[PDB]
């Protein structure tokens, strides 16, 4: 679970 | 694909309220629910998210440590939890999918949980008919003494739809009032049966009122 | 911490004309993630949830029409609306998801159209509610534009100035008008001293007056 788009 | 959110709630200050977002025509697991605010006249406010696979969250700063996001994988149910509301949070809540691995856009919300936060006591409506004192004749319905909101109108159940304007709720001293108007043929009113259905989903009261001439 | 600005707050304009409105993100919403840049487009009709309109910047969303088109890059990012029509009166947020997720605060379209006279409707009090001791009296003004109107209640020709609750319904998506209830409230006593109650309409479309009346007895 990343916290967006941008990794 | 749909999400079924909890009916309107009136909560009192200083307590918690837990509404819930009940997932369906997807795989809860592949996406994630983000949650959304908005008060009466704002814009759009970030909450926060959940990924239900995994149970694991994110927040804007803002709502750390008052909102508590948790889900439940064996119903397909994600829920929010505010802790020591206040009037602040008096809002209209929504659950949304997030298309969390490409998009990481919201292409599908709910209805939205409308809460109000305040120790005033729920009061059912007073509903009365408008009947009149060039073909086209309107007639009204008056939803007056209620809270807290919202309050759905129809008309015909719903069969009348064209021609329907309900007016926004204005609050004076702890008591909502409004009012829909509809404007049907001269030609099929009274010959026709003509009634309002007001429903409060805070007091459960359903009334139909029927428009008589006179 | 990324902040979403959108200008201009408000917009209006006549159905087939163009419009465009703009979104910027304090920090570049671009990635390594392919050519994406995070952002997204929502528009929000009155009562209704919102609508994901686009993705990825430029990306219609299945069952969004193409006269919607986002585009810019970065920190510049734009909507544009080519043939508005009555039904896209909404407000519309620009999102970042590049990192966690932020809204702009919302770009209002409003629509303009011909001018349109009220239909004006006046309603004495209910048998009920004056058994129950109030006494209300509504006048409807439906289907106007512009919105710009003003309402004087008169009481046996005198005008009255309390008791009166105005609610106006939000910009129709059908035929791009407006509505407006009045309500003027009194208690069962002081309606039951008068005898003509008149609601007044002031609008551009009429030099004079748009009056309703009815008598309590007549």
């Amino acid at each position: 679970h990343v916290p967006g788009g941008g990794s | 694909v749909q999400l079924q959110q909890s009916g309107p709630e009136l909560v009192k200050p200083g307590t918690s309220v837990k509404m819930p977002c009940k997932a369906s025509g997807y795989i809860f697991t592949d996406y994630v629910i983000s949650w959304v605010k908005q008060r009466t006249g704002q814009g759009l406010e970030w909450i926060g998210e959940i990924f239900p696979r995994s149970g694991s969250t994110y927040y804007n700063e803002k709502f750390k440590g008052k909102a508590t996001l948790t889900a439940d994988k064996s119903s397909n149910t994600a829920y929010m939890q505010l802790s020591s509301v206040t009037s602040e949070d008096s809002a209209v809540y929504f659950c949304a999918r997030d298309y969390y691995g490409t998009s990481f856009a919201m292409d599908y919300w709910g209805q939205g949980t409308s809460v109000t936060v305040s120790s005033a006591k729920t009061t059912p409506p007073s509903v009365y008919p408008l009947a009149p004192g060039n073909s086209m004749v309107t007639l009204g319905c008056l939803v007056k003494g209620y809270f807290p909101e919202p309050v759905t109108v129809t008309w015909n159940s719903g069969s009348l739809s064209s021609g329907v304007h309900t007016f926004p709720a204005v609050l004076q001293s702890d008591l909502y009032t409004l009012s829909s108007s509809v404007t049907v043929p001269s030609s099929t009113w009274p010959s026709e049966t003509v009634t309002c259905n007001v429903a409060h989903p805070a007091s459960s009261t359903k009334v139909d009122k029927k428009i008589v001439p006179r | 911490d990324i902040v979403m600005s959108q200008s201009p707050s408000s917009l209006a304009v006549s159905a087939g004309e163009k419009v465009t409105m703009s979104c910027k993100s304090s920090q570049s919403l671009l990635n390594s993630r392919t050519r994406k840049n995070y952002l997204a487009w929502y528009q929000q009709k009155p009562g209704q949830s919102p609508k994901l309109l686009i993705y990825w910047a430029s990306t219609r969303e299945s069952g969004v029409p193409d006269r919607f088109t986002g585009s810019g890059s970065g920190t510049d990012f734009t909507l544009t609306i080519s043939s508005v029509q009555a039904e896209d009166l909404a407000v519309y947020y620009c999102k970042q998801s590049f990192y966690l997720r932020t809204f702009g605060g919302g770009t209002k379209l409003d629509i303009k159209r011909a001018d349109a006279a009220p239909t004006v409707s006046i309603f004495p009090p209910s048998s009920e509610q004056l058994t129950s001791g109030g006494a209300s009296v509504v006048c409807f003004l439906n289907n106007f534009y512009p919105k710009d109107i003003n309402v004087r209640w008169k009481i046996d020709g005198s005008e009255r100035q309390n008791g009166v609750l105005n609610s106006w319904t939000d910009q129709d998506s059908k035929d791009s008008t407006y509505s407006m209830s009045s309500t003027l409230t009194l208690t069962k006593d002081e309606y039951e001293r008068h005898n003509s109650y008149t609601c007044e309409a002031t609008h551009k479309t009429s030099t004079s007056p748009i009056v309703k009346s009815f008598n309590r007895n007549e």
